């Protein structure tokens, strides 16, 4: 909780900076193992 | 970024070449490392290296191990060595022989193992 | 009927030999696996975009075709028969018969102008291609000694006819099969005698798309980034303003009498709509110049501020109307701003304006003190003074009248022949507009993709109600990028917000081309619900589709994938997906599940109970790392111009780029050879292993150099150069990339691992900290067991055992290296590296740039110095980008190889030079030693550990309490077999009795929690 | 001839490498350490009075007296100083 | 640190934003795209 991520890379349901990447063909992966699994 | 890494290195160093006496071969000069000092240059940082280098090697004959009284002993810190018809216990980085007693050395069994063991006495 | 088009239907698309290479070509073919019409001995098929057409036959039945619009008379079709003797083909104005079909007389009736008349030349397949294209009708042939086949064969031109009419249909002149064409990209592999021999339609699946995005007809598994999907846009939408009355040009252009130039007149013009093409009737001849815009484009576009601004001056000054200029007419009556949005018309008005007399309707200010500023009037007469003197007053001697009458007459020459210039200025920087060509207005489509024209602004995408309220001087609004995302809709003033097409990344899932030619599909940051699935071709821009079968489609936060059955079993993982999910073949079908991260193991803890290893296992492991590069060499004029002279001079106008690649790709070279000799040069003198190569029962052979070898190499090093792989790099050489070779030869780093592995076997780590002490080996072995916390009596009791697990697992290796394919990847990896670098390099050489061609001899050949040097800039500027690209991609890759060879210098100091206690640095378990083998650009370490094997559990205590004294053990632990307590050394069980000599002691049994009560003898 | 000045080859005075062709070396079969780098093992030098290039020497070969039973053991020391800079 | 953001980045969207005769005239750049998709998917495998 003290480190701020932008994106994350999850899923974007079609309907704010992220958006307007997102409309400029920028994206974000999801990293393959989760916040879980590294736990 | 090159540079970042070798000041890493330099930080690495300070720290274990410096800070302290470092086991790592060849991290703080050729030979064995005995200590190192820092002194500032320009852009950089030079490392006086001491460290301590055998030299005057000298052959001896050497045994895994020496039985005595049936029982097989194995040098407690040091190595078997032999001036030709006596033998004594070294130890490694410097020839310091001394008697072989029971209590440079260590029991582990019979002289019926050991692959070149050899007969002396053991002094008690 | 209908059947399967198979794999048929490729033709050469161009005239140019290839031989082994996958060309790639847009063009029109048949889609692979397409239905095609099956017709038996007939109909007038259509001509949709071309027709490959087949003919399985052994009689000739077939004999020709006509092509046509309305195949009447009352337009003009192609016609072509063979007749025995020869082929006939005539564009001409046909009454064909209904039934045409040896009598040729009963094919057509009439035969009107005929522009275009041409003669020419076991089952058997003729296959043919015909396309009509720019005039031009094409035909493609092939002739198979023979359901259509199932093998590949490539049709050949034959001619290419200018017919000069459209064909909507076509008919067979009397089994013969008929497809169609369409757009696609096809991937040709031409063979070594420059036959194409295979294709791949990239529009056909997801697989044909992942071979052709890595240009290989078979592909590795693993997980691909592919394409995007694109939805389509569904229809399109104009909205302009509702004006409708013309705008008032006819009062402009049609004027009885025009202004002077230092007079001239400006009009505005507003509401209404202007058709440019009103002009293209005035003068002929004139001229019709913009800036900013093209003449052809304003009946498309919408104007804020439109002025007309209208005079007269003399011919030869209408070059003075234009941005910058300089003259009387441009410096003291009419400036038009340098950044000047418009369009000047002029036209000779000699009719008109010229008086044979004399016309003094025309003036012109000759004389100002200072400039005029951009669209400002001067309309003084005040005397200009170019003397010192107080010319206030009348004119005379340096005091000059400013203005001066044109005098038009009808007997000069043009150049002093009165012209008519109309400017018109109008402000494209959108805003609202009043002015707007002739365009109609279709309704307005919300929450739907969209082609929309707003006032001329283009774009395509999705309109929503918005929320946002601009201020009434505002019609457009902007985002960061600065592109419009909002818009006032010039009818009904809502606000309107724009967003982009659904669109998104896809990725293909394959096994392997090998394994399987199943697929799954990863539509990446999407939810299923929201995956396209447009039935028709107007969605997923790929093309293809991966429909739905209720267990293949599942939700992970990476995406959608489609084609994979999730299972509730976890594996570990073979193609990673993302967010913890990974996919595999099970074998038959495609599985995702859940990575597993291990199996579970709780251990046993207690506050009493200790697990003592009872035996060890001498393992043997490998770690290989890069150590160079290939170095590299670029003759920088001849890539960028090879062979172009002029190319050559036109470079030199480019500053020192060569010299700084050079000098760059000249450190990376030199920096190569120091990796190689800080890591492999630490020996100072080549030590010699002994001639009698007995080490007590250990066997280096795999490892000591091999004295029959003509190199002298070890058997492990001739596996690991025989498995790394070290006429393409002729194609590189002659284009001016060439590979330098290393200081260090092969033969040179085998021999100093050579003395490295002699120096630690006779010696063990002395020789790297000063002159090299003869040891007997099981004695080096006893003191790297001491090291490791083991007694040595614990080497010496077990020589022989641990002699052999050492040999076993140093002839183990071989097989480890040879069987797991991917066992030198990071060797072959750099090879790799270099040269898909080297052929990424060669391969931009064919790229355009935005040039005509990539070729710098035909745009020499073809064009004048003014444009050739334009396009030669181009083909220039892109070239020295693909090299400055190069050289910092092989700067940060080089940067990486002196990481990863600094790293293996300090493992060949601290794990072949010395004993390592660095946890996991010179293999798994405890280190003994390691030993080195040159690899073709690296170095492979075989790490020699310790591994501890059947643990034994025993209860222990943290000390003794004997005569009330407190005991700890000196060099060990305390553990119990049940009911004895002896001491035992932590690595290996080697219980001994507890004596007041391998214990110490320290205080009173009362301090020490756990403390035991038995006998210190 | 792009570079129009030429170097003549008196025979003795060219060599062929795997890096190329040297002329205006004389090739030696002595082994020096590596002075100036040509490649693929060959370094030159200055001889003294022209120009050598020879195959570079790795170093002193050596040969240490392994036995079954013989240890060297040093009887002295030196304290050494290096620099190393950084 | 030990991993940082993996990004992908789609060319042609960047560059020729919904214009295709802009997609039309990039496919005149060479390999440009796919090498910088390479570079950012080694980047994006090496997070991980
Ligand atoms: C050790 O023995 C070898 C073989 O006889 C000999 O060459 C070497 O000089 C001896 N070492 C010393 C220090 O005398
Ligand atoms: C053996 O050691 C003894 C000392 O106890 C002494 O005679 C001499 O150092 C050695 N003798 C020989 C013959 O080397
Ligand atoms: C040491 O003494 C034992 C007992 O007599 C004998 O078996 C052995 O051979 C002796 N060792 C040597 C090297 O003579
Ligand atoms: C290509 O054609 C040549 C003709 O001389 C032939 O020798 C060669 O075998 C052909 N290549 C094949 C069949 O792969
Ligand atoms: C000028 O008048 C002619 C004749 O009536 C007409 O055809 C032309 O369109 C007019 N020009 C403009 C700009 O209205
Ligand atoms: C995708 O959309 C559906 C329908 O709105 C929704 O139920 C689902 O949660 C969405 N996916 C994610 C990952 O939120
Ligand atoms: C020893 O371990 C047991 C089980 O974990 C625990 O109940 C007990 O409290 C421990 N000893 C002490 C002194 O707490
Ligand atoms: C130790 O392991 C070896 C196998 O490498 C085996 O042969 C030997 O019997 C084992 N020792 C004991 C005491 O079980
Ligand atoms: C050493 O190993 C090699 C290969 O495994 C074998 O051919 C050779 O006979 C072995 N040498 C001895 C002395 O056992
Ligand atoms: C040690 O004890 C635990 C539980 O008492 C048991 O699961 C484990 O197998 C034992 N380990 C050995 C080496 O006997
Ligand atoms: C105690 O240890 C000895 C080995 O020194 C063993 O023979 C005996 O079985 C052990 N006691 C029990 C109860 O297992
Ligand atoms: C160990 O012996 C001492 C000797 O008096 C006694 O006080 C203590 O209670 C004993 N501890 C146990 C656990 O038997
Ligand atoms: C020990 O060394 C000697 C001489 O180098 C040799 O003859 C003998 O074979 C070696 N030991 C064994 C067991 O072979
Ligand atoms: C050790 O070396 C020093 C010189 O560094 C010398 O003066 C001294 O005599 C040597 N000692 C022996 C025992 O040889």
């Amino acid at each position: 909780n003290k480190v701020t991520l932008a994106d994350a890379g999850f899923i974007k349901q079609y309907g704010d900076l992220i958006c307007a990447q997102k409309f400029k063909g920028l994206t974000v992966l999801p990293p393959l193992l989760t916040d879980e699994m590294i736990a | 970024a090159e540079i970042r890494a070798s000041a890493n290195l330099a930080a690495t160093k300070m720290s274990e070449c410096v800070l302290g006496q470092s086991k790592r071969v060849d991290f703080c000069g050729k030979g064995y490392h005995l200590m190192s000092f820092p002194q500032s240059a320009p852009h950089g940082v030079v490392f006086l290296h001491v460290t301590y280098v055998p030299a005057q090697e000298k052959n001896f004959t050497t045994a895994p191990a020496i039985c005595h009284d049936g029982k097989a002993h194995f040098p407690r810190e040091g190595v078997f060595v032999s001036n030709g018809t006596h033998w004594f216990v070294t130890q490694r980085n410097f020839y310091e022989p001394q008697i072989i007693t029971t209590d440079n050395t260590f029991v582990s069994g019979n002289c019926d193992v050991v692959i070149g063991i050899v007969n002396n006495t053991v002094y008690d | 009927a209908y059947t399967n088009s198979f794999t048929r239907g490729v033709y050469y698309p161009d005239k140019v030999f290839r031989s082994s290479v996958l060309h790639s070509t847009q063009d029109l073919f048949l889609p692979f696996f397409s239905n095609v019409t099956w017709f038996h001995v007939n109909p007038v098929l259509p001509f949709n975009d071309g027709v490959y057409f087949a003919s399985i036959e052994k009689s000739n039945i077939i004999r020709g075709w006509i092509f046509g619009t309305t195949l009447d008379s009352k337009t003009q079709s192609l016609l072509i028969v063979n007749n025995a003797t020869n082929v006939v083909i005539k564009v001409c104005e046909f009454q064909f018969c209904n039934d045409p079909f040896e009598s040729e007389f009963r094919v057509y009736s009439s035969a009107n102008n005929c522009t275009f008349e041409y003669v020419s030349q076991f089952k058997n397949l003729r296959e043919f291609v015909f396309k009509n294209i720019d005039g031009y009708f094409k035909i493609y042939s092939k002739h198979t000694p023979i359901d259509l086949p199932q093998g590949f064969s490539a049709l050949e031109p034959l001619v290419d006819l200018p017919i000069g009419i459209n064909i909507t249909r076509f008919q067979t002149l009397l089994a013969y099969y008929v497809g169609y064409l369409q757009p696609r990209t096809f991937l040709l592999k031409y063979n070594e005698n420059g036959t194409i021999t295979d294709a791949v339609d990239c529009a056909l699946d997801p697989l044909s798309e992942t071979k052709c995005t890595l240009k290989s007809f078979t592909v590795e598994k693993g997980i691909y980034q592919t394409s995007n999907f694109r939805v389509q846009p569904t229809e399109s939408i104009v909205r302009f303003p509702n004006i409708t009355n013309l705008c008032p040009f006819d009062e402009v252009f049609n004027a009885t009498r025009f202004a002077s130039v230092y007079a001239w007149n400006r009009k505005r013009i507003s509401n209404c709509v202007a058709d440019y093409s009103v002009l293209y009737n005035l003068a002929p001849f004139f001229t019709f110049k913009c800036y900013g815009v093209s003449p052809t484009k304003l009946n498309d576009l919408c104007f804020t501020n439109v002025y007309a601004d209208s005079f007269v001056i003399r011919g030869d000054e209408v070059r003075q109307i234009a941005p910058g200029q300089t003259g009387n007419i441009a410096d003291y009556n009419y400036k038009l701003p340098d950044d000047f949005t418009g369009c000047v018309i002029a036209w000779n008005s000699n009719k008109l304006d010229s008086k044979v007399s004399g016309n003094y309707n025309y003036l012109y200010r000759l004389f100002r003190k200072s400039n005029l500023k951009p669209f400002e009037r001067d309309i003084s007469t005040e005397i200009y003074q170019a003397g010192n003197k107080p010319c206030n007053g009348v004119a005379g001697f340096n005091c000059y009248f400013p203005l001066r009458s044109y005098s038009f007459r009808p007997t000069y020459g043009v150049g002093h022949q009165p012209y008519r210039v109309v400017v018109l200025s109008f402000e494209l920087l959108h805003a609202p507009a009043t002015v707007c060509g002739p365009k109609k207005s279709t309704n307005l489509v919300k929450n739907k993709c969209v082609n929309f024209n707003f006032n001329g602004l283009k774009g395509t995408g999705v309109l929503t109600e918005s929320n946002k309220k601009f201020l009434p001087f505002q019609q457009f609004g902007r985002d960061i990028a600065d592109t419009t995302d909002a818009v006032r809709d010039p009818q009904t003033l809502e606000i309107l917000d724009i967003t982009p097409c659904s669109f998104g990344g896809v990725s293909v899932i394959t096994p392997g081309t090998n394994t399987s030619n199943q697929v799954a599909v990863l539509y990446q940051g999407v939810n299923c619900t929201e995956v396209p699935v447009a039935i028709h071709a107007d969605q997923l821009t790929p093309t293809w589709r991966v429909y739905s079968t209720g267990s293949n489609v599942f939700q992970t936060r990476a995406g959608c994938l489609i084609g994979a059955e999730y299972v509730n079993n976890s594996y570990e993982c073979d193609i990673p997906i993302g967010a913890g999910i990974c996919a595999s073949y099970q074998t038959q079908s495609i599985i995702a599940y859940t990575m597993s991260l291990g199996a579970e193991n709780s251990v046993a803890y207690s506050n009493n109970s200790i697990a003592i290893p009872t035996n060890f296992t001498i393992s043997v492991t490998t770690e290989i790392l890069p150590v160079s590069m290939t170095k590299t060499s670029v003759d920088c004029t001849m890539y960028i111009c090879g062979d172009s002279t002029e190319c050559s001079n036109l470079l030199l106008q480019y500053g020192s780029f060569c010299t700084q690649l050079k000098r760059a790709l000249t450190g990376i070279a030199v920096e190569q050879d120091k990796n190689t000799q800080e890591v492999f040069a630490q020996v100072k003198q080549i030590y010699k292993t002994p001639p009698i190569k007995y080490f007590g029962g250990f066997n280096f052979s795999q490892i000591l150099p091999d004295p029959s070898k003509p190199s002298k190499r070890s058997p492990i090093e001739d596996l690991l150069f025989n498995k790394v792989t070290l006429d393409l790099i002729c194609a590189q050489k002659f284009k001016g990339l060439t590979v330098l070779p290393p200081l260090l030869t092969d033969e040179m780093i085998a021999q100093y691992t050579s003395a490295l592995l002699a120096g630690t076997i006779t010696s063990g780590w002395t020789f790297g900290a000063g002159p090299a002490l003869q040891i007997p080996f099981p004695m080096q072995m006893a003191y790297r067991f001491n090291g490791i916390g083991v007694t040595q009596n614990v080497l010496y009791e077990n020589q022989k055992l641990i002699a052999n697990q050492f040999n076993s697992a140093i002839g183990k290796i071989q097989d480890s290296l040879s069987s797991t394919p991917s066992a030198l990847g990071k060797l072959q990896d750099v090879v790799n590296h270099n040269a898909q670098a080297l052929n990424t390099l060669v391969k931009q050489l064919s790229s355009k740039f935005g040039a005509i061609s990539s070729v710098l001899n035909d745009i020499f050949s073809r064009l004048d110095p003014p444009e050739a040097e334009v396009q030669i800039d181009r083909l220039i500027t892109g070239r020295l980008q693909s090299l400055q690209t190069y050289v910092t991609q092989q700067l940060i890759r080089a940067a990486e190889i002196r990481a990863s060879a600094n790293l293996a210098a300090t493992k060949m100091s601290e794990c072949v030079l010395g004993q390592s206690k660095r946890v996991d640095f010179c293999g798994k378990g405890y280190h003994l030693m390691s030993f080195p083998q040159s690899a073709p650009h690296g170095v492979v370490f075989l790490h020699v550990t310790y591994v501890p094997a059947q643990e034994k559990n025993f209860t222990t205590a943290p000390a003794i309490c004997h005569d009330g004294k407190a005991h700890f053990p000196r060099e060990g632990v305390f553990v119990s077999n049940g009911t004895h307590w002896f001491v035992t050394q932590r690595n290996f069980y080697e219980p001994q009795i507890i004596t007041t000599d391998n214990t110490f002691v320290s205080g009173n049994c009362d301090v020490v929690i756990g403390i035991v009560n038995n006998t210190v003898y």
